[PDB]
């Protein structure tokens, strides 16, 4: 025999873990990415090939008529569902900004008024209910669209709490929808995509998941500001939580070090909320990079649902 | 049928799921421990196997977070020169090792998340099968956050001479159907590989009829821990014959490869590459053989939906075998 | 190509010849070696090796007269807490110790005796060159073996350079004239590289430098490697005696060296008693090594066709170890 | 883990061995099996159709023995006469290397056949080679196996009476079952020792009281298992303790005697590994 065999070599064994990992994803089988790409299309299908131009013109036909309720500024129509999860619960998954004018009466008394209103105008044409956080529209061809109310003040628009729902939220919804829309265009639109995908996978997580769909959004944001990798899902989606394993640690916060008003929820820096949601975003890290690591395709699968 | 989702429940719901594989980590035959525990947390999403007696005596420092659940082994393996049928070489002088101290060790542990805590066992402290289970319910600390698994051992000491008679290399399995009744304090039921037959029909056998006896008494979600099994062949026939947790030290020593546990530098040779750096072929095969655990766990866990077609490989095996034992 | 029949010779006629596939008894890991040497007599019909550390300290008794020869080990590997690359895990040994075993040995069949090493022992190259042949006596009925080994004792700290954990295969080269003392060659698996690859262009390397000193049918033995992949690699870049313990732990099966237990399932039976199980694997590795021997044996007629197994990879090496010459 | 692991489970090694490999002797393979037997019948197959009837007429025509041996021809391509079981005839003149260069000559004003002589018998070619052992009278003494210029000093009345009644007793497999072992014998690199006469009188005593198999197949391996033990003793018959063969490999358990024990044993355990292997291969290169 002959002297030799320690596990690192006298080497830091995260480094060589760093190096082995490293070796991993810089190889890839052509098979295996044909594979996942086809589940990321039919993930996406719904959204990719939903009728965007006949939400757009249902928004304007539903809101001529009523003064009351007026559509938001920023184009979003970023509802659609992807791998079958039918929750609306942040700016991704809702298609417009609907403001009311007249606040004290709550989130709940807004919602409600636009179920009403478009309810009665719509009665015969599409069905209207009110959500946990969305009004949903549904018409006789299956589209439903998404409408978030809102109300205006001396302060500016507010949008709703994603959990507490009876208040409304600190978020400043210009800001948010910038981000959320400038970021998504920049991202070849394909941001919201796996925002979408990646709470599919949180919802399939038999533990308690703790984080809102803003919050969700604003760690995307903080992810995909300076991602260089590739433009498909099938990458960015491991990157989100490779990245909010770490950033939901720390308070949310833009470019500058000024908060943003959405992590209020998960208390101070390194709560024990927070070190529970980063464990969880940090498994389903590891499960996809395992996942792709062993060309297991029933893996990615099981991630879904 | 005797493969079954199975686990671990707090107030009715499920907290560790069965079939589970669990890659356990012990100093006995690995000095460089807390180096590996260092590099697989990396790729280790699932829940793990240490050592109070690891724990007691330094040999790991975690931390342990990085795990889904901590099986907290109660330390019989380290404290014993005995071996597993996967041990492939050994030069082992285990320490003291008393019920004191695996009575610390598990009383201060406090972990976010799940723990399962073992019965301790030492090869010198043996007692009838009935003592047995009267020991780990008064050992055993109920807890929050902790389940209870009592892993039975044999009822005899070692004599010492040139042969060792049943009473000391096998498990009463006739007394654990007897007292079969008093597993509804427990969570989870242990025996060792080795010693619940001496071949695999025999292992097979007395598994079913231990599974048999916990569906009669209404425990047909109890886990069968079977300590030591780990491998790409024993370990989904023992899941067919009605077992449910298994680990062992074989993902340290070998390599899983197209349904086979080979040799290490032969898997460098065939999968890795000749020209692989040295100082990573350990590691590359520890997150490897991690991954084909996890892959095996998934197709016993999809026996239950898709049948025998769920396993990749032995398939005329793993049903001959379902056949004759059952 | 780099393999070809190679042997120990006497008067020009081939004693032992190679590619030679030994199998391997020691003390090491095996506490009940003789009782495995009894048993495995009764299968054993070509050589095998032996230590002179156990026959000097009684680990082993024999009789060995079942095998065709035998290669008496120096020790080395006992008196060393360095262990090989199939090792899936030391008292007293002089120099004088090894030299009054080798001294009183005698045997009716061919004997390959091996120079003395040890951990603590180590001499530059050159002077292990003149070590051996000054301790290995030149006897009648006797062959006289040469093990390289590293040239600088282990440091002690957490890590060790390439001095103490490999052989200088470049004064290896450099002195290979002086190989025409000895009738074989010898180096460790884990001392001749880091790597496969480096074992076996080092391999190929101490080949080339033998055959130009006209010495082209001296064997190669590479202690520690006997298995179902690497030890056809090692002949085909230039090798030709392979021994190790593997045939005692694992269990060879469709060219694969795989976990014993395993093996007793799909093809000993899952009912096979317990106390035939170790026995029986080793009947069947030592069948096994013999089919893999009269492989590479049919290589040199029949080409990669006398192979059963892994014949893409063992192409793909072979090329790439020759090409660099 | 548990108590256990011992190599024998604390059985004698050699009880583990018997166990283990009875077991493998027990159950068979039929391809195999069908294969040696294909590989036999081409090794005996210009012995079993040889034209025994032609070669007494021929023998008779030129001329015989007291008993009937017609043991000539050859197996497994071996063309060498060191035996009784490689002769047809013993031609028997009244009165070593003498009697041999006379019948030569004889033979030949009979008729002008092609007639040559050899080491031990005078063959006579037809274009079929009949094997002639020549002998004198004194009871008969017949040519040694080892030296030219000696007689074997054994009965050649007593052998005769064995190897044709054993043969026949064997099925007449007997001479062909030497025939394949002195052939395997032949290819071995090292110096084979034992004369054509002493490997007759082992498979004598080695098919005595033979229950196996009447097969080639079974047979040889059998020879080889019994001569590596028989040989160390100095041959003997049942009540007889002289047959006079062996006497040249000197006492009991010498060194000479225990390296033929030693020879013959390794081709004991080739052949067996290479039946439990089911290796064709490696059962003919033990015939070439
Ligand atoms: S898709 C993968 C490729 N990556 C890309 O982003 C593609 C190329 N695009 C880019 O270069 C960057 O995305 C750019 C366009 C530079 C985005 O950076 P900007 O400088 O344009 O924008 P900021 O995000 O820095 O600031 C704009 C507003 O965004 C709000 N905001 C920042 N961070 C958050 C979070 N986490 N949650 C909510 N809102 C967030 C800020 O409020 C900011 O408004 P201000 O008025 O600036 O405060
Ligand atoms: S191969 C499967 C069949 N073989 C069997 O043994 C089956 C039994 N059936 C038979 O008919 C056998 O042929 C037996 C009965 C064994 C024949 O035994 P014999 O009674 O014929 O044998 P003995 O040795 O007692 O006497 C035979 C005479 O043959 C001569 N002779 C014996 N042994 C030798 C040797 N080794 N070499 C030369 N000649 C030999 C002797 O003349 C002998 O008479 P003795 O009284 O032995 O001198």
């Amino acid at each position: 025999g002959g002297s030799g065999g320690s596990f690192g070599s006298g080497f830091d064994p995260r480094d060589i873990s760093r190096q082995v990992r490293d070796a991993e994803k810089k190889l890839g089988d052509e098979a295996f990415g044909a594979k996942i790409a086809d589940l990321f299309t039919g993930l996406l299908g719904d959204y990719n090939n939903r009728d965007t131009s006949l939400v757009r013109q249902r928004i304007d036909d539903m809101l001529e008529g009523l003064r009351d309720v007026a559509e938001g500024e920023l184009d979003l129509v970023f509802g659609g569902s992807v791998a079958k999860r039918t929750y609306v619960d942040g700016l991704s998954d809702v298609d417009c900004l609907v403001i009311v004018n007249d606040e004290a009466a709550g989130p709940h008394a807004a919602r409600d008024l636009v179920a009403k209103e478009l309810a009665a105008k719509l009665a015969g044409k599409a069905e209207v209910s009110a959500g946990k956080l969305a009004v949903t529209v549904r018409y006789g061809d299956g589209m439903e669209i998404q409408l978030l109310p809102a109300v205006r003040t001396e302060a500016g628009v507010k949008i709703p709490s994603a959990r507490v729902d009876g208040r409304w939220s600190e978020i400043d919804p210009g800001k948010f929808q910038q981000a959320l829309t400038k970021y998504n265009k920049a991202c070849a639109g394909k941001l919201v995509p796996a925002v979408k995908l990646a709470k599919a996978v949180i919802a399939q997580l038999p533990d308690a998941h703790q984080l809102s769909g803003y919050h969700i959004e604003s760690l995307a944001i903080d992810a995909f500001r300076n991602y260089t990798g590739t433009m498909t899902p099938a990458a960015m989606l491991p990157h989100f939580f490779e990245h909010a394993k770490e950033r939901v640690l720390r308070p949310m916060t833009d470019r500058t070090g000024q908060s943003v008003h959405v992590d209020g929820y998960m208390g101070d820096a390194h709560s024990d909320a927070r070190k529970t949601a980063s464990h969880l975003l940090g498994r389903l890290a590891k499960r996809m990079a395992n996942a792709t690591a062993a060309r297991s395709l029933p893996q990615w699968e099981d991630l879904f649902g | 049928m005797l493969a079954k989702r199975r686990g671990f429940y707090l107030d009715g719901n499920e907290i560790i799921r069965t079939p589970l594989l669990l890659p356990s980590f012990s100093s006995k035959g690995f000095p460089e421990v807390q180096e590996i525990i260092e590099a697989t947390s990396d790729v280790i999403d699932g829940p793990c196997l240490i050592s109070a007696y690891d724990l007691h005596y330094g040999s790991i420092k975690g931390p342990y977070d990085f795990a889904q659940a901590i099986f907290i082994d109660s330390g019989g393996y380290e404290a014993s020169k005995d071996v597993e049928l996967s041990d492939l070489g050994t030069m082992h002088t285990p320490a003291e090792w008393s019920q004191d101290d695996f009575s610390r060790i598990i009383g201060s542990w406090q972990s976010p998340t799940p723990t399962v805590l073992v019965s301790y066992d030492h090869p010198k402290d043996r007692l009838p099968t009935r003592a047995q289970i009267e020991r780990a319910d008064a050992m055993l600390p109920k807890r929050p956050h902790t389940f209870r698994e009592i892993l039975f051992k044999p009822e005899r000491v070692a004599t010492g001479g040139t042969s060792e008679p049943p009473e000391v290399t096998r498990v009463n399995v006739s007394a654990i159907v007897d007292n079969i009744g008093m597993m509804a304090r427990f969570d989870a039921l242990g025996i060792t590989e080795k010693e619940v037959g001496g071949n695999l029909k025999e292992r097979m056998v007395n598994i079913a009829r231990i599974r048999r006896a916990l569906d009669k008494v209404k425990l047909t979600r109890m886990p069968i821990h079977v300590f030591g099994s780990l491998d790409t062949v024993t370990t989904p026939l023992y899941f067919l014959a009605g077992a449910d947790v298994f680990d062992g030290l074989t993902w340290l020593r070998f390599a899983y490869y197209k349904g086979m546990t080979i040799y290490r530098q032969n898997y460098a040779a065939v999968e890795l590459g000749i020209d692989m750096k040295a100082h990573l072929v350990d590691a590359k095969c520890c997150f490897d053989n991690y991954r084909y655990m996890k892959g095996l766990e998934g197709e016993m866990r999809g026996f239950l939906k898709e049948g025998f077609a769920s396993f990749e490989h032995h398939r005329p095996l793993l049903e001959r075998a379902c056949r004759a034992v059952l």
